[PDB]
């Protein structure tokens, strides 16, 4: 647990809003699953609720008068702070509804208001505000606020134009009538998403969405944004928006340039002494001593000279200018020709732009023109060449926004479309590209090309989001407001999976997984036109990650899912190598990737489908421990192959996959004492609640194991000393004279030679062997119907991993 | 040495579960006020209080996670309000 | 455990004299690598080395402005060219 | 082990004052009665017993000689009327 | 203290298997002849000997039955060709 | 504290009975002296009432059938074993007169009858029997055996004939004349102290004056034994004295006789080859090849053979016999000519006393001779000569008991004195000498010879009584069945010297001394006759004793001088080198030897002695870790020169002197933290009480030393920051301007100017440096009274002492 007083700091008044909401529920109260349309948790739509209701009510207290001495009488009335009245409000009216699904039970919403210290006289009114109308006029802002809130976030509205139409005709109407008088509007922006959008997007909701121009963004849908518009403000222009996402291309990193500025640098001082010695004497360096004259790659060796329109091709027309001027100013004091030749020559396939002084002359051309004065003129064909294909490329971002960023509440300033005569298609995007230059060099048929868009997508995952990727979706949507809010640091912890359902709150359960509430994300790339968000993996561990999935090293990121899932306040969780794989739809979410495991399937509720992979995560944390650093890879696979397998009769028998047949080495004291006991009693307690076989199988070898100290009161047992009594009964149940028995005997038989054999070995007693032969039952009635389902050949093998796990037990039992 | 110091090295043994057991021994005593005595209390379950011939023993615990809980004991004197700590000793228990 | 924190723990005692003696024990093991291990001890006047069993014993000093040493030991185990710590101790003592 | 074996080793530790501290760790526990315990006791002052999850902690005093006295502390468990002793303390204080 | 009551003591720790450690503490030291020494570690395998400042600590083993070793360690000074004991330790450890 | 359980085996039931009354009083209470006339503690005479009443009750009830039935039925009415009855009647009896003395307060008697667990109507009729009559007729046995025990301890009634003229005629003559009805009389033998009587005496009590011929000794007074005699008895009979008490002298050591055994064998055996060649060929071997014939010093080699007369001359006659026999029967079969001329030539001054077969040739004769069937005439003149000794020493014996065992109610035996014409008077002793034989070869003027007593003396004195002794002697008398049980133990524990005046019982510090109560007491030699006992110094040090008692050494048997004291009771205890060195006689007990220092004054009470020389045990026992084993007597010489010094002004400075000018090594910190830091506090225990003195030193070096940790809130003090302050104020004091003052301006300047130092250094308070400058006052005018008496050159060294103490006493309370 952090220090209580140090998550405090940058404390954002939202932020104390959501930690006191989430610590007030209890963590298998909240990643609960709420409706049975869509996959959504009682955290995700409470919070969510109650931070619309928290935008709404700021801004009706910024856009009127009369809502803010409105809100100023209603937050006196209860002596509540302004925006604690607005978010709990919401919060509270979120859980007296959902409450509605079978339990009534509404006993719960008094611990949330008390652990919140607030007065009871505001959850009357919240209770007669939920079902019913006004407790009075006076709080009409927040049953507007708060019904919209409400509204916004229906299981599934899934579209920014639903809202529109649950809006005007169903009984939502009422609230935005008021909405009204509050001078404010509903409003919507649709949006695709793309890479280039997605870092991209949160420079538009500071510099055109902003509160100061007045539109409050308030939540995203996949298919677009919903804000609102204060009567008689500014109309959302396209004009800045894009100038600004241009510039965000326009823009290249300041190191980057410094980069192909070295790549310069590199070719022009191979042959520094010819450059310099070219001052004087010309026709003596350009001639070679023994025959007629030389040609420019004796002076511009091939292998380190790219040439110039390639080198920097990768970047924008502006940047462009930018390398070749600071590389003249950089190297003209010292070697002008060698600045000269380069450009001359080495231009690439526009090999022939120097007409200024060009005298086409092959190579001789040195000896017949002017001194360095020259130089500048390729300047001013610089300037001649980048600017017009700036107007170009400029153009071709424009059609993003007549065609992809589309039926919104905006308007258009662009020109249309027709820039007559597109010189070309992209070849894998498709958008039409206009300037004469590119072609298809990223790093019956003729040439392909792309356009200057998705090449800046491509210098965006060379890095800044390199693959693979996690992604977690919202149904119907997320609050903007809270996207920008939510972080995580694993930096200092790596992977943590202990969580109990009931010892303690959500927020103690979300801090443990290393989630953070910061005013400035840094770490979280929120899609936020997409209603996702999107986790690089780089910055979840310092493994060195390939650039596509590979399925060994999905076992090694697997640990991190639910982890994400939880930060993210329990929503479903997508491990993939690119960004725009789709998710595959059930009330309750689901950890997957682009193939799936069998144990990844998500159990009959959020909280065991968490339970099921951090049951990996803690084997995952002492294969850690056991396989060296190039074996784990391998060891993974045999673990992973038998939970894939075990799962797939019960998610039980999943929990307790080990491993414990041959595979990986078989030595039990190196595997059992050296990692896996500070985790068993979480497995186990795992396999008691995942399903009533686990229940079952849990109850009977600690009731074995209890009675195992209680009858070998020392511990100077051996591995074949605990377990050789039950191998006795496992060979009995096996062997094929025993397998044709009929039911009731296969299983009384096995039970009583496990008896039989342990009675000869220590001394048991009258009372006290009824239970372990009662658990012996229980444990062989199981060994028979995971017989029935499944093989011989398996239950063999669980037989083993449960034979085991009773070693397990009574190593645990005497911990204490 | 004062809680500003002793709070750098506190931090550090609250976050990381990694620490089994750590024994820290002044000589002289630590500084703290009341209240950072009391800030330092406020969340964990008190459970024994004995006071010595000249050294007050007071010892705490804080629930982790499951059945791990983080006791923590102290040996201390009081003067003028003035808490000064003789030793601190911080200790994970598996607790039934 | 990061190394990171446990530094951060670290830095405390060597810039606190008045820490007269710690014993803290890792469960499980804290890795660290090569570097920060030398790091740690560069600057120090090792003493000596024990190849236990399954457990490496190094025992280390410091000078501190007169004839107060600040005395280190730690157990540690080595494994795929990381450093995995048992424990470590610290205490401080004067003498000639 | 009997209480037979372990007074030949405590007429040692009462006999002679020069052992300023003893600590004793049984595993097993060393099995002793109830009368057996209250000899051990009888003419000491007791002065703490607190009830751990599975370990009663109890202690006692005897006077030697001047401000010198002879602590004693117990970890025991009791069923049927026999008592395991865990571990023992002993070790001589100089009280005011 | 006379060694006669030393041995009597430490008999009980070389037969007795369920003393799992035992660490005792001298005050004033105790003294012992070269014999005296020689006759208790003339049957045990010598580990270390560490000089220190002003206390030298040696460390033995022994072997019993299996697997299971007992420990020793002392701190002692030699002084007119007598020895005095600074402390004891004995431990017993299971191991390959 | 020894184990409570293991003092209890050997219970005799007197041993339990001592240990009960003496656990009940408290350590201070039972040291204090009971009266002027006579040197008695309070624990002597009270032991010594209950013993010698508990002797006196079991006399009456073995010898009475009438006396045994009123004991039963005394025993019956108050419930109580019948010695505890008789013990605890004397002992609570004794203790309600002694408390005449002046403080009544006879609330002390209930703390007694409480913790010995006993009905308070028992002491119902003591109080009422100490002073009164009888309570009834029943308790006339208690009342005849306590006030005889009470009238045998009166503090000084000297003699053994004193008891009987007090009898008579005083108010005792009511208990005797019903000690006759019991058939009991008094009686008493008179006998003078010698050192074989010492270790002969024990045997007297057993096999003469035992309870199976009914004499029940009780007390003896130096000049005799008083016990008992039941009418019709045998009377004392002098022949079984003489017959016992011979035989103790004609008694050699089983392995003494085999020594002297060895003696011969190592003459015999030198010129083996020659006495094993004479069974043939005499003549061959008695001349030599080069002249005539060979003397017997080439056959007996003079280095290694003793004379057999002074070889055996030092035992008995009847022990010279079985050395003869013995050698003869143990070579005889293989150098039987060895033997022969062993015995006809080497006899010493009765050369010639070979005539059987006397040839009177000097050396041939063996030539001209039978075989060795004449060697059985020697052992029959050896018959013929030791047997007829045998009547001369043992009538040199009987004079003893002629006239120093005298004055005795005994009957004599023995006939008169007058075997005429006694040869000879011993040269040392006195006695006379009858035997022919003895000549003084102890290993104007003729010939000087001893008698066989002085000689038995000294081989006793050669190992089993050898010199130096502790000697304690008891007033007036102390009872017999006492003194052969008291022992004591230092094998375990060596000195100690820890005792607390009121928070130990006297057991508690009887045990802590190591004092033992056994039935065979062993460490001990108790001279019964003598009323004192004596201790040999080789069983209480394990150190090389000499045989005189060097001034050097001393001083190291000293600190075992106190725990012999309170082992015997609190009774003055004698080092000396000879038993018979005589006590010198005060209220209180002395602690002397043969050359006193002024530190073994006695005080002014028990206590205050033993504290004083139990200040010598702590600091001899921290140079012991100190000096070296050679510096240690150059050691303790110069710290006895100073406290011998320093006591002769006042013995709390006794206490407080260690040293510390220079002598040896003035090295502080060598000395104060290596040792002497664990026994300050109790030296300064024994400085506060000792004297007015001592209290004014002591409460004002611990009210500067708490105020000074107090000021000093820091451990960072040197040795000259806490010394420094003083030792201005001491040069400042004894400086010859200022030694002119007056005494009231001499000793306010210097505290003026140890404050204005200290001042100088650290701050102090206004109400807190009032009690540092009250506390100077004091030390500085007992400076100068330690200046008006003595010298400035001692004053200096006692305030150097001082100063030094102040840095103990800074050290000694931050101990806590
Ligand atoms: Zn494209
Ligand atoms: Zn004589």
């Amino acid at each position: 647990m952090r220090n209580l007083k140090r998550i405090v700091m940058g404390e954002n008044k939202l932020i104390g809003l959501v930690r006191t909401a989430l610590d007030s529920i209890t963590l298998g109260q909240g990643v609960n699953e709420a409706k049975i349309k869509s996959p959504q948790s009682y955290a995700f739509h409470t919070i969510s609720v109650g931070t619309i209701s928290l935008d709404i009510c700021k801004a009706i207290y910024s856009s009127s008068e009369i809502g803010r001495k409105q809100l100023e009488n209603l937050s006196k009335k209860y002596n509540m702070p302004f925006e604690d009245l607005w978010f709990y409000g919401g919060f509270l009216h979120d859980w007296n509804k959902l409450s509605g699904k079978e339990e009534n039970k509404e006993e719960l919403t008094k611990k949330i208001i008390d652990k919140l210290k607030l007065p009871n006289e505001f959850l009357h009114g919240i209770s007669t505000m939920a079902e019913g109308h006004l407790p009075d006029n006076l709080h009409l802002p927040l049953w507007v606020s708060i019904k919209l809130a409400d509204m916004l976030l229906i299981s599934d509205i899934g579209s920014v134009r639903d809202v529109f139409y649950f809006a005007n005709s169903d009984s939502y109407r009422n609230a935005i009538e008021a909405l009204k008088e509050y001078n404010l509007e509903l409003n919507y922006v649709s949006s695709t998403f793309r890479l280039f959008t997605l870092i991209a997007s949160k420079e538009l909701l500071n510099d055109v969405f902003n509160e100061k121009s007045g539109y409050f963004p308030l939540i995203s849908y996949a298919d677009g944004i919903v804000f609102l518009k204060r009567k008689n403000s500014q109309p959302v222009l396209l004009s800045k928006i894009v100038d600004l996402l241009s510039r965000q291309v326009f823009s290249s990193s300041s190191e980057v340039i410094e980069e192909k500025i070295s790549d310069i640098e590199k070719c022009i001082k191979n042959k520094e002494e010819l450059f310099r010695q070219m001052n004087i004497d010309v026709k003596s360096a350009i001639y070679d001593e023994e025959g007629k004259v030389k040609q420019i790659n004796a002076f511009l060796p091939t292998k380190v000279c790219k040439p110039f329109e390639d080198v920097v091709g990768n970047l924008d027309n502006k940047s462009k200018l930018q390398v070749a001027r600071e590389v003249i100013e950089r190297n003209r004091k010292d070697i002008p020709f060698g600045l000269l030749i380069y450009f001359v020559n080495k231009f690439s396939k526009n090999e022939e732009d120097y007409i200024r002084k060009g005298l086409g002359i092959n190579e001789k051309s040195l000896k017949y023109l002017l001194n360095i004065g020259d130089v500048q003129k390729a300047l001013d064909k610089i300037l001649e060449l980048l600017e017009k294909r700036y107007a170009e490329q400029s153009s071709d971002k424009t059609l993003l926004y007549y065609v992809k960023f589309s039926s919104s509440g905006n308007i258009i300033d662009d020109l249309p479309k027709i820039t007559d005569r597109p010189n070309d298609y992209c070849v894998v995007c498709g958008m039409p590209i206009y300037s004469s230059n590119p072609v298809r060099f990223v790093q019956v048929r003729d040439d392909w090309k792309v356009c200057p868009i998705c090449i800046y997508e491509a210098n965006l995952m060379k890095d800044r989001v390199k693959p693979p990727y996690f992604i977690v979706t919202f149904y119907p949507g997320v609050p903007i407001s809270l996207l920008n809010i939510i972080d995580f640091d694993f930096s200092q912890s790596s992977i943590k999976y202990y969580i109990d359902e009931e010892k303690d709150t959500y927020f103690t359960a979300f801090e443990k997984m290393g989630g953070r509430l910061e005013p400035y994300v840094k770490k979280v790339l929120p899609a936020y036109f997409s209603s996702k968000v999107i986790i690089k993996a780089s910055e979840v561990s310092n493994f060195s990650l390939s650039t596509r999935l590979s399925k060994s090293e999905l076992n090694k990121l697997l640990p991190y899912a639910p982890m994400i899932s939880m930060i993210f306040l329990t929503s479903p969780v997508l491990i993939s190598s690119n960004l725009y794989e789709m998710p595959i739809h059930e009330r309750v979410i689901s950890i997957t990737s682009t193939y799936n495991y069998t144990f990844m399937k998500s159990l009959n509720s959020n909280l065991l489908t968490l339970y099921s992979i951090f049951a990996y995560s803690a084997k995952y944390d002492a294969m850690r421990k056991i396989c060296g650093r190039s074996d784990l890879d391998n060891c993974l696979g045999y673990l992973t192959e038998e939970m894939d397998l075990y799962s797939s009769v019960d998610p039980a028998l999943g929990v307790l996959s080990i491993g414990m047949g041959v595979g990986t080495p078989i030595d039990t004291d190196e595997k059992f004492f050296s990692a896996f006991l500070p985790v068993s009693g979480y497995l186990l307690k795992v396999t008691g609640k995942v399903s009533k076989m686990g229940e079952t199988l849990k109850s009977s070898i600690f009731s074995i194991a209890y009675a195992l100290k209680d009858i070998i009161k020392s511990q100077k047992v051996s591995k074949y000393d605990v377990t050789g009594f039950l191998r006795d009964g496992v060979d009995m149940f096996f062997k094929t004279t025993s397998v044709i028995k009929d039911k009731e005997d296969r299983i009384g038989i096995s039970v009583n030679a496990a008896i039989s054999s342990l009675e000869n070995k220590y001394a048991l007693d009258d009372q006290h062997r009824a239970q372990v032969y009662s658990a012996l039952q229980d444990i062989f009635k199981t060994l028979y119907s995971i017989e029935e389902e499944s093989d011989r050949s398996l239950a063999i093998s669980i037989a083993n991993t449960l034979s085991n796990w009773l070693y397990i037990a009574y190593k645990l039992v005497l911990q204490g | 040495m004062n809680y500003k110091e002793l709070e750098k090295m506190l931090d550090v043994i609250f976050e990381n579960s990694e620490i089994k057991e750590i024994d820290l021994f002044f000589d002289p005593e630590v500084e703290i006020s009341k209240q950072e005595f009391e800030d330092l209390v406020k969340n964990a379950d008190p459970l024994q209080k004995v006071v010595g011939d000249n050294y007050i023993t007071e010892t705490f615990e804080w629930w982790e996670f499951e059945n791990q809980y983080l006791e923590f004991e102290l040996d201390y004197y009081v003067k003028d309000e003035k808490i000064f700590v003789l030793e601190m000793h911080f200790w994970r228990k598996i607790r039934k």
